[PDB]
């Protein structure tokens, strides 16, 4: 399966062998076993020209998986600045929800990725949006420690 | 009828050429996948080994030598999983050689405190009794748990309860129970009921009480005055409480 | 109870491990060289302590940190049989410590530990610096810990272990390694001191106005830290003499020894403290959250145990005062059903800098706060299920995430227990 050694290449990232997959024609939203495709794997580990390789060849931008995870979630999570505001540049669902009811405004609050925190809010971010326990954005700044994050979130 | 009767199967043309050096290999995952691949492809599937005319002393003592000494805790549990398999699909093997080649390091390896490879050093050492009954085992039991390791003077002891719970009472009352009992056996488990840990402590309780069970109340009477009585009651809770 | 042996593993084991080993030779008069040019008794009363020369050993997978320690201002007393290094690094992963790398050294360094503790007249107990974020520093220290626990298990153990945060390292997977070190420290060791780097740059930040704080800085408070904790056993003094006493004073139920430390008066690198300060003034730096090492407040919760300890020449009796000043007046603070758990000592030798100062040890159930928060960092984490593959390629089941996850909850419901309980 060639959409199978695409989310190899592109989750290990072989910026080359993308290319080389990519013109055998294989399935630029493969699917794995989870739902993820390959624009979820290098949002994750931070591969940032084998994400613009992906989305200029059609990429589904908001894409979710089985647990309802865009690759915008993955990227705040992890703390990929560069990507995030790629993803956000093509499309990309600022507001999304997951099967656990983060939005990727919760996951940048949470690991603490404050530059973060600060793009995604001002491409329109819901700072008022609950998870599934019913906490906010602020509520985690408060529960957390974090003022440095607290000032952030009332900007 | 014993259903042991079907047909029994052979691995030793199953291991590959490159085994020996990839166990005894300086790379982790080299030692681990050698391991890994017997056990999953070669020793997993079958369910009968080979009686007749098979020599597994010199693959049994490269499990020892891993079980024992080898750092990497996975290649342990990994190990200990294919030496059961041996004693299980393989019984009435291990008489002497085979049992007593995995004997002394299985019961140096209790000392893991992670579960799952708990799990498995424990389960492999109910193997080896199950099929070598008190041979080595009681003389080498008691010797660790008299060991200075806290956690293999607890898994050792419990390893005797575990094989006291399926004592075989074959012959008259002089069997080698008897004969090391009050010599040895009470001497030993004495020093698990007077440890400085209670959980120690607690599972020479269980260890006594499951003793008693078998070899009666009133023959150990003499040890149990000598012993608290704040320790007496707790000892009889699990008499109480202890099946055959 | 006399002699301790010191550990420090990973980077930041070694750097607030050398930082300590400046300022106590310093209060006990010892030179670079290895020689006493000090000018009382009272510093050469307990040096048996952690000399003989330190009673150091000195480990790291990375083998540069040899010389980023030797390379330092007192880095040429430590001995050269007590270095312990590898080849390769850990690089942030806590099974390459904990199961196959740092595993493939942690022989060498017990047989080390056994040489120090062969030529002790009666050895104490043992002592680790690490930080819970790394690689080396938690997988391989909570490796060596439990190799320590079953080999001297009638011994003490005794860590300062500090706490990952994203104002110091953005990296990801600390919440993975630092979880998983607690599920080894709350079943490994007697008593911890919780160091947080989220505390450290609070204080930095906020306190001493320091724009961008770097290690040196937060490793300034650090080992101020550990030399004021130390104070009781390096010199003498009837309360809180020893680990194993310490600890029974401390800790009333195993699970829970995560201590939350602070002192004062919080100062900067080689500032000048103009006027010293007052005895009720150092006494209301204990409530007061801007001093605490752990990023947690202690109104939030309630104090377990207490140990104060007043550095400088002072009136006693007007410590005793203010001490049973600010029990009864905040009474609701304090656990009613542990009576008289508010220990205070004083010790005539202040240190350098400072004419007076006073450290804060104590067991509060907000040390919660803290775990809350590794916590929910963890489980967003792993709920996506990221970066496992490191983890598992090392031999480490998915499982055990499972179990550290659940283990650092209960221990925080333990807590949270233990606030609500009442004497009545
Ligand atoms: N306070 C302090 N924290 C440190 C220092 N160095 C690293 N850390 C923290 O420790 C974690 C990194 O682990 P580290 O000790 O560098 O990895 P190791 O070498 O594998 O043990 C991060 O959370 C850092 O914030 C230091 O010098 N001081
Ligand atoms: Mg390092």
């Amino acid at each position: 399966d060639l959409g199978k050694k695409l989310l190899e290449a592109a989750r290990a990232g072989q910026d080359d062998e993308v290319r080389i997959l990519m013109a055998n024609g294989a399935d630029v939203n493969a699917t794995d076993a989870s739902g993820l495709t390959p624009l979820h794997l290098a949002a994750t580990y931070g591969h940032l020209e084998i994400v613009e390789v992906l989305l200029k060849h059609g990429a589904d931008v908001n894409a979710i998986d089985i647990m309802g995870s865009t690759p915008l979630h993955l990227a705040a999570l992890i703390g990929h600045l560069e990507i995030v505001e790629v993803l956000l540049k093509h499309g990309a669902d600022v507001n999304a929800v997951d099967t656990w009811g983060d939005t990727p405004l919760h996951l940048a609050a949470i690991m603490g990725h404050l530059e973060i925190v600060e793009v995604l809010l001002k491409h329109g971010a819901d700072v008022n949006a609950q998870d599934k326990f019913g906490k906010t954005a602020f509520d985690i700044s408060i529960d957390n420690g974090n003022e440095d994050l607290a000032e952030i979130l009332q900007k | 009828d014993p259903f042991e009767l079907l047909p029994p199967s052979v691995i030793l043309d199953k291991f590959p050429a490159d085994f020996q050096t990839r166990i005894s290999s300086t790379k982790w995952k080299d030692r681990v996948e050698a391991l890994e691949e017997i056990h999953n492809n070669v020793l997993k599937p079958v369910k009968k080994l080979a009686h007749k005319n098979q020599d597994y002393s010199d693959y049994l003592r490269v499990l020892a030598n891993v079980i024992q000494k080898d750092a990497n805790v996975q290649a342990v549990t990994i190990a200990a999983n294919s030496v059961q398999l041996l004693c299980n699909s393989l019984r009435s093997n291990f008489t002497r050689s085979y049992g007593a080649i995995v004997l002394v390091p299985l019961l140096e390896r209790t000392k893991e405190k992670k579960p799952s490879v708990n799990e498995a050093i424990c389960s492999a050492l109910d193997a080896v009794a199950t099929y070598c009954g008190f041979d080595d085992c009681l003389e080498e039991t008691l010797n660790y748990m008299k060991h200075k390791t806290p956690q293999v003077r607890i898994e050792c002891t419990k390893f005797l309860t575990r094989m006291l719970q399926g004592w075989k009472s074959d012959g008259p009352l002089q069997n080698q129970l008897l004969f090391k009992l009050l010599p040895e056996v009470t001497t030993a488990v004495l020093k698990i009921v007077n440890d400085t840990q209670p959980t120690t402590r607690n599972t020479g309780f269980e260890c006594f009480a499951t003793l008693m069970k078998l070899v009666g109340e009133r023959e150990l009477a003499d040890p149990l005055e000598k012993l608290d009585n704040l320790k007496k009651k707790k000892i009889y809770e699990y008499y109480e409480k202890v099946e055959v | 109870m006399r002699e301790i042996v010191h550990i420090q593993a990973g980077q930041c084991g070694n750097q607030i491990g050398a930082k300590f080993w400046e300022v106590i030779s310093d209060e006990h008069g010892i030179d670079p060289t290895g020689s006493y040019h000090g000018d009382s008794d009272l510093q050469l009363e307990r040096i048996n302590v952690y000399y003989n020369v330190p009673r150091a050993i000195l480990v790291d997978l990375e083998p540069g940190t040899m010389d980023s320690v030797r390379s330092g201002p007192f880095g040429q007393i430590f001995r050269p049989d007590n270095f312990v290094f590898g080849q390769s690094g850990a690089g942030n992963n806590w099974a390459k410590g904990h199961y196959t790398e740092g595993a493939e050294l942690v022989d060498s360094v017990l047989d080390v530990v056994r040489k120090e503790s062969e030529s002790c007249d009666c050895l104490q107990g043992f002592q680790l610096t690490h930080s819970l974020g790394g690689g080396t520093g938690s997988g391989m220290g909570t490796l060596l810990i439990s190799k320590i626990r079953e080999e001297y298990p009638d011994r003490i153990m005794n860590t300062f272990s500090v706490v990952p945060s994203p104002k110091v390292s953005d990296t990801v997977v600390e919440p993975y390694n630092a979880t998983l070190s607690v599920h080894q420290l709350v079943e490994n060791t007697d008593e911890t001191y919780c160091i947080d780097n989220e505390a450290l740059y609070d204080i930095c930040f906020r306190t001493l106005k320091l724009t961008t704080p770097t290690y040196g800085d937060l490793n300034h408070l650090v080992s101020a830290t550990m030399s004021g904790v130390t104070t009781c056993l390096r010199f003498p003094g009837q309360l809180n003499a020893d680990l194993r006493k310490l600890a029974v004073n401390m800790v009333p139920f195993p699970r829970l020894h995560f201590f939350m430390p602070g002192f004062a008066p919080l100062t900067s690198r080689g500032s000048q403290q103009y006027r010293a300060l007052t005895v009720p003034e150092l006494t209301q730096q204990m409530f007061d959250a801007k001093n605490m090492m752990a990023a947690c407040d202690p109104r939030h919760g309630r104090y377990l145990t207490v140990a104060a300890v007043f550095r400088g020449r002072m009136s006693m009796k007007e410590v005793d005062e203010q001490m049973l000043n600010v029990q009864n007046k905040n009474s609701s603070y304090f656990v009613e059903w542990i009576p008289n758990n508010v220990k205070t000592a004083v010790c005539d030798i202040p240190p350098r800098g400072l004419k007076m100062s006073a450290t804060f040890i104590g067991n509060s159930t907000a040390i919660q706060e803290l775990f809350k928060r590794i916590s929910e960092q963890f489980t967003a984490m792993f709920r996506r299920k990221a970066f496992l593959h490191w983890y598992t390629g090392e031999g480490m089941d998915e499982m055990e995430f499972t179990e550290a996850e659940s283990n650092m909850n209960d221990l925080v419901s333990e807590y949270q227990q233990y606030q609500d309980a009442t004497a009545d």
